């Protein structure tokens, strides 16, 4: 079994900062290409950006600067960094570990910013 | 005259479509799916042989 | 086999020669949800077969 420890959500004042993170623990394999998913309130769900094991980077956004992945090897977790908070990004969050035989979701963060 | 004859039908009957949809293997293996494609081109080779 | 499409392009090939079979059955109940399930996704853009 595949646990996704997602961590670093909650209300934050607009132009705010702070680090989700999630921790991929049980059954993982080598490849391990882990990335994030965003949920608008309704809408649909599209690709934050993605980190492989080779650090290569993928942002499905034009978000630079605004969202930065770091890796570790060590225990082999991600974490993301929130910083210039706008209330157009205020939507879930669930990291993705397409991974090599089954992928797999988290359980869900809820990140909010309103002025 | 036997042999110059016999030479020219051998060569002309690359020519027949041999109840295929077309005499062409070029033209067949493009236009068509594998499994078509092969039931045609064997059309073809057991009317060639 | 041998069968022309997005998904057998980019996604699952299957051997002109494949033997064995497939199965096939709605989901409805189970892997589709009122908002939308999205979770199974499919390739579209891919440079070769």
């Amino acid at each position: 079994q595949v646990q996704l420890q997602e961590s670093g959500g909650g209300l934050v004042q607009a132009g705010g900062s702070l680090r989700l993170s999630c921790a991929a623990s049980g059954s993982i394999f080598s490849p391990n290409t882990m990335g994030w998913f965003r949920q608008a309130l309704g809408k649909q769900r599209e690709g934050v950006a993605f980190i492989s094991s080779i650090a290569s980077t993928s942002y499905w956004l034009p978000v630079k600067g605004r969202f930065t992945i770091t890796r570790d090897n060590t225990k082999n977790t991600v974490h993301l960094q929130m910083n210039s908070l706008i209330p157009e990004d205020t939507a879930v969050y669930y990291c993705y570990a397409v991974d090599k035989s089954q992928d797999y979701w988290g359980q869900g963060t809820q990140v909010t910013v309103s002025s | 005259n036997h042999n110059a004859q016999a030479l020219n039908t051998l060569v002309k009957q690359l020519s027949s479509k041999f109840g295929a949809i077309s005499s062409v293997l070029n033209d067949i293996l493009s236009r068509l799916d594998p499994p078509e494609a092969e039931v045609q081109i064997d059309r073809l080779i057991t009317g060639r042989l | 086999p041998g069968q022309t499409g997005n998904i057998a392009d980019y996604n699952y090939k299957l051997p002109d020669d494949f033997t064995g079979c497939v199965i096939a059955w709605n989901s409805n109940k189970l892997d589709s949800k009122p908002s939308g399930n999205y979770n199974y996704l499919y390739r579209l853009f891919r440079k070769s077969k």
